[PDB]
């Protein structure tokens, strides 16, 4: 069985620079792709980043220039980092990893934010 | 007779492996509860595997008597 | 194998270590090289009892290769040590060379940074790492090379000491002299490039780390071109290489028969040199490969063995209470069944 | 002092023998007690049966054969015959001691042929009973049939 | 720790051997003088070999089992 | 015999399928090109290294157990033939290390493709070398085995007779062993300019 | 279009299969072979008997290469995996299976003459045990391949 | 493409059944080559039959590993279920099957030939059937691949 874990969550000071890690297991490949989304409360899941297993990037426009997503060195490790942090940023942030085809399309369990 | 070595060699090596083994174990030795897939509790299966030592201790002394006789 | 030619020299001598040391190389194990060792002792201790005695067709070819029995035995712990491997399992000895990352989560995979270097044999990070044979055969493959060469090139030597001993010169000029140089000019230069590789820091010099077997087939198929370089004026060495690898072979070819023609038996002469150039030139490679055996017998050994404890001692593990003490007490006498009958007395013969 | 040969072979030396008749027999003893020469060939070329010493070979081979026919008759029984006496003459350390006489040696020849010719004779006279035991013990056996 | 380990070694076990050669025992001269001599010799290559394999390897080990105790 | 009529029933067949195919106008749907363009590389690949080893393998046991049956029935009056014939087996054996050699090289290519380039033009390329070149050092260590074998036979049941007799045949299995570095030259050769699955 | 296809597990579990399969079918015939020979011979000479069961050992030994090859490529399987990974471990099943089994035949014909004429030229016995072993090995030759590209199986493998 | 398509049982059921018809005819054959020589010998020496039936109970045991291969096969049939099922309990059901057949083919040449040899030779017995032990255990092994394989047919499986 594969599961997932974020981590790096909690409160910070007004404008302050943050990282968010993830990591997943149980799974002999490595995942075609990867992303981050998140929830603030009274709205619906809103999407951030993603990253491809050729490293190519792709990310929302709220956060264009001010967060980045990135691989670890080992397969299936995830890491974000915004450089400065805001009210309007404030949610519970989710790990996504899918597959090219079929339904494996994996979501962890989340972690909060708040300034 | 040659009966009773075979019995008494193989009981002597299980003392000692047996035993060895459960010391790693007590020990939580990385080579042995390092693993994720390794057993959750090293005191546990030490013990169990001490018992087993002990029930080969039995037959050493037991067929050493029978081929000292 | 045949007697030998009045006083040529003995192979014996060379044989009592080479042949307990070239087995030891393959059956490398802590454990079962002790076992092994311990049967030994127990026939050579008893030998004045054992050597009156009647004895079984099979017990006297035992007992007549007690001592070197006993010899394979103590070689084959010392080298499974430098494997580090006891049973199928590693010993930590020293401080390892390599440090794990400061924090991981259960499952997440992982990668080490190098520290240092371990003193004696391998590192015992490598166990159960999930890339672990590609270090191992990487390893292996360059060992069994290495102890084929400087084997051949010593006992090769011993072909000098009875030319002088019986004073025939035209076989040092015609036949020592020439062969010496083919063989070393392809393959000692081979060993010499595996072993310099080895103390070059490519990642830190920022050099790309050139392919072996590349370079040493275009040493033939392409010569004076390379992909990537090893050394400066790689090049010119190479190409000198080759040529003088071809020149020894008219050399070897013709010089003793016309030796002889100068003083029809001198067409005797002419079909032995021939015969004796064509299979020695095949022979220089078909040899050296034939030492990849060392490798492949010692990396069959080893998977045997993990997979037997895999299959009949981690189970044990698993159980509790008086069926988990039974069902350990039954699982080792099996393990050790197997392990005695099969990964020492199958393997070892 | 010897040699240490065992990285080259031991130096040889060739040595001729020259013995009277008289003594050659108890030489050769000696020299089969040494265990220490080896001989060569001196005329490879006659034939095998015309060597000068084939009389004397063909005695000693047919007392041979003698020895394994009374070996047989032992086998043929429970019989075993006496273990041991490895020793008696040479620990195998090569000491000096005398042959046999020639008139032992003759003794064991004619020893031979007169044990031959009393167990064919006895032997022979044997089974022939055993036939007739066997022979009647078939015939009872019709007769105790059941009607 | 770098290559002039095995150099470093090396001498020291050469010249351990030559001092053996020249002080070997009289009796069974020739079987001592040659086991112990290439004894050392075979046994001190396999070490080099093991050692100068790990100066500079080129692949990291990687594993995903672990637990984060250890 | 049965099998023969096997084969004459399935020539027949696809004789009718092809002209069936091809008068109703339809020629171009038995396509070998597009099939021979669109199965995956790294079957080829795989299946060339397998039957390698294994095709390889298979003449090394066939050239042993021609070799050996004769060479322990010579043996049985003349046992000094056991320990100099070996030279047979040897050459028999090393059959099957170049297949193993060849192994070992083609191994090293195969790395894992992205989806975009899964089938451009330099990894078909691959998987077309890979695979023929597999097929000719797997035939012709096959081949070999069989022609020394038959040769260390011959030979042992000559020595039996004189030893003289050995020396001059021998020379015969060094011809037929030649084979075996051809086989590997070209295999190495015309997989030697591939480039590793990108 | 896409690297795991849903078929793409049939490779493996046929590469798994023929393994053992095709290891079995070597090791019966090495069996059967030398198993007549050590029966017709030790009729007459039944003292040898148990010097003479080596070539049945040592065709048993091969069966024992197909079985681990079988459970190595075993714990790769599942049900989502990339065409690499499957054509990969049929490339090992297939290995060792067609080595094994010709190493099978090889014993048992050379194991079935062996035994026949040790009977009667007691010197012939270690020529029949250093022929036998050049062909053991031929099973493990096959092993070497089978290990080596199972230990590439899912290195890197994206899907 | 679905995981799950309407044909996957098929492989299913072709495994369940091959399991059972390939060991059949091993153990056939076996049952059949004992019996001719237990039946040709024993009319001039009745009184060791009951010695000499070995080789049958051996071959009558290599069904047993196919019927219980071929339940445990048959109980993880379903209308709906995903083609690795399908794959993995047909190399399930070949991997016994075919094992079956091989140690069938040993046991009965040696079966029938050290039957034969015992029946004036008695010390020839023994060796029958230490030879038979490693003909029986090339089945078994076909087995523990097999349940290996059954084993992983449904765990970690989407549909």
């Amino acid at each position: 069985q594969v599961q997932l874990q974020e981590s790096g969550g909690g409160l910070v000071e007004i404008g302050g620079s943050l990282r968010l890690s993830c990591a997943a297991s149980g799974t002999l490949f490595t995942f075609n792709t990867m992303a981050w989304y998140r929830q603030a409360p009274g709205k619906q899941r809103e999407f951030i980043a993603t990253i491809t297993s050729g490293g190519n990037t792709n990310y929302a426009d709220s956060v264009q220039g001010r967060f980045t997503i990135s691989r670890g060195n080992a397969k299936n490790t995830l890491y974000l980092q915004m450089n400065s942090l805001k009210p309007e940023d404030t949610a519970v942030y989710y790990c996504n990893a899918r597959t090219m085809t079929g339904p494996f399309d994996y979501w962890g369990q989340g972690t909060q934010v708040t300034v | 007779t040659g009966k009773a070595w075979c019995c008494t060699v193989l009981s002597a090596f299980g003392v000692v492996i047996l035993s060895v083994i459960a010391h790693l174990f007590n020990t939580n030795h990385e080579s042995f509860v390092g693993s994720i897939n390794d057993p959750e509790d090293g005191p546990a299966v030490a013990h169990t595997v001490y018992l087993a030592a002990l029930v080969y201790l039995v037959f050493f002394v037991f067929c050493g008597f029978q081929v000292y006789l | 194998y045949g007697i030998a030619q009045y006083r040529e020299i003995n192979a014996g001598l060379p044989t009592i270590v080479t042949f307990p040391f070239m087995f030891a190389i393959m059956f490398g194990d802590m454990g079962h090289g002790f076992l092994m060792t311990l049967a030994a002792l127990s026939l050579v201790l008893n030998e004045k009892k054992i050597n009156k005695m009647k004895r079984g067709e099979i017990f006297d070819m035992a007992f007549t290769g007690r001592y070197i029995i006993l010899l394979m035995g103590v070689f084959s712990m010392y080298t499974g040590f430098l494997y580090n491997d006891i049973f199928s399992k590693t010993m930590t000895i020293f401080k390892s060379g390599w440090k794990w990352p400061d924090h991981w989560k259960k499952g997440e995979s992982i990668t080490a940074t190098s520290v240092g270097t371990y003193p004696i044999g391998l590192d015992w990070a490598w166990h159960g790492t999930e890339n672990a044979l590609l270090f191992s055969n990487s390893y292996k493959m360059k060992l069994s090379i290495l102890m084929g060469f400087i084997h051949m090139t010593y006992s090769y030597f011993f072909s000098l000491a009875n030319h002088l001993y019986f004073n025939s010169m035209i076989d040092i000029i015609g036949n020592f002299i020439p062969g010496l140089l083919f063989m070393q000019g392809i393959f000692g230069y081979l060993s010499v490039c595996i072993v310099y590789k080895w103390a070059v820091d490519w990642v830190k010099d920022g050099k790309p780390a050139p392919g072996l077997l590349n370079m040493l087939i275009n040493m033939f198929l392409s010569p004076g071109t390379i992909d990537d370089e090893l050394y400066p004026h790689q090049a010119k060495v190479q190409v000198f290489l080759l040529l003088m690898a071809l020149v020894c072979i008219p050399w070897l070819l013709l010089v003793k028969p016309l030796h002889f023609k100068f003083t029809e038996d001198f067409g005797d002469i002419m079909i032995h040199q021939v015969i004796h150039t064509i299979e020695f030139c095949l022979n220089c490679v078909s040899h050296t490969a034939s030492y990849l055996r060392l490798w492949a017998l010692s990396l069959a050994h080893a998977q045997l063995s993990s997979v037997l404890w895999t299959m009949t001692i981690q189970i044990a593990f698993g159980f509790r209470g008086f069926v988990g003490v039974f069902m350990t007490v039954a699982l080792f006498a099996m393990w050790f069944a197997l392990t005695c009958a099969v990964l020492v007395l199958m393997e070892g013969t | 002092e010897k040699e240490e040969a065992i990285f080259r072979s031991a130096e040889m030396a060739l040595v001729q023998f020259y013995i009277p008749q008289e003594i050659s027999r108890d030489s050769a003893y000696t020299l089969g007690q040494l265990g220490l020469v080896q001989f060569r060939d001196l005329n490879s070329k006659v034939r095998a049966f015309q060597r000068t010493f084939v009389n004397e070979i063909r005695r000693l081979d047919n007392v041979e054969r003698q020895y394994r026919y009374f070996y047989s008759l032992l086998k043929k029984h429970d019989i075993k015959l006496y273990e041991g006496d490895t020793d008696k003459y040479l620990d195998g350390s090569g000491e000096l001691y005398v042959p046999p006489s020639g008139s032992v040696i003759d003794d064991y020849v004619r020893n031979a042929s007169y044990l031959e010719e009393r167990l064919i004779q006895m032997e022979d006279a044997t089974d022939q009973i055993e036939v007739q035991k066997n022979d009647l013990e078939q015939y009872r056996f019709i007769l105790q049939s059941g009607d | 720790s770098s290559f002039y380990t095995v150099v470093g070694v090396f001498i020291v076990v050469s010249a351990m051997s030559v001092l053996f050669w020249i002080m070997a025992p009289k009796n069974n001269q020739a079987v001592w003088r040659s086991t112990v001599i290439l004894t050392l010799a075979m046994m001190f290559l396999m070490w080099a070999i093991t050692f100068l394999c790990q100066l500079h390897p080129l692949v990291a080990p990687r594993r995903s089992d672990l637990r984060p105790e250890f | 015999s049965f099998s023969h009529f096997l084969y004459y029933l399935v020539l027949i067949v696809v004789i009718v399928y092809g002209l069936y195919k091809l008068f109703t106008g339809h020629g171009s749907d038995i396509n070998f090109g597009k099939f021979l363009l669109r199965t995956s590389p790294y079957m080829w690949a795989n299946l060339g290294i397998a039957l390698c080893v294994g095709l390889s393998v298979v003449g090394a046991a066939w050239g042993i157990f021609i070799t050996g049956s004769s060479m322990i029935g010579a043996g049985v009056r003349a046992p000094r033939i056991t320990t100099k014939n070996l030279i047979s087996i040897i050459f028999c054996e090393v059959v099957a290390i170049y297949g193993l050699i060849i192994a070992i090289v083609f191994s090293s290519k195969l790395t894992v493709a992205t989806a975009e380039n899964m089938y451009s033009k330099s990894n078909l390329y691959t998987g077309y070398s890979l695979f023929w070149a597999g097929i000719t050092v797997g035939a012709s260590n096959l081949i070999c085995g069989i022609a020394v074998g038959i040769t260390g036979a011959t030979a042992a049941i000559s020595d039996a007779a004189d030893s003289a007799l050995f020396v001059k045949i021998l020379v015969i299995e060094i011809f037929g062993s030649i084979l075996g570095l051809l086989g590997l030259i070209v295999g190495l050769l015309m997989a030697g300019k591939a480039s590793e699955f990108q | 279009t896409e690297l795991c296809p849903v078929y793409a597990p049939f490779f493996g579990a046929i590469g798994c299969a023929s393994a053992i399969i095709f290891t079995s079918l070597g090791a019966a015939y090495g069996t059967a072979k030398s198993g007549v020979g050590i029966c017709a011979t030790c009729v007459l000479r039944p003292d040898l008997l148990f010097k003479n069961i080596v070539p049945v050992i040592m065709a048993g030994i091969i069966a024992i290469y197909g079985l681990v090859v079988s459970v190595l490529v075993c714990y790769s399987l599942g049900q989502k995996q990339a065409l690499y990974t499957g054509f990969i471990q049929l490339g090992a099943g297939l290995s060792v299976g067609l080595s094994g089994l010709a190493a099978g035949f090889a014993i048992g014909i050379v194991g079935d003459a062996g035994v026949r004429g040790s009977s009667q030229q007691p010197r012939l016995f270690v020529g029949m045990i250093l022929i036998l072993i050049f062909a053991e090995v031929l099973g493990l030759y096959g092993l070497i391949v089978a290990l080596l590209l199972n230990s590439r199986a899912t290195q890197d493998v994206v899907c």
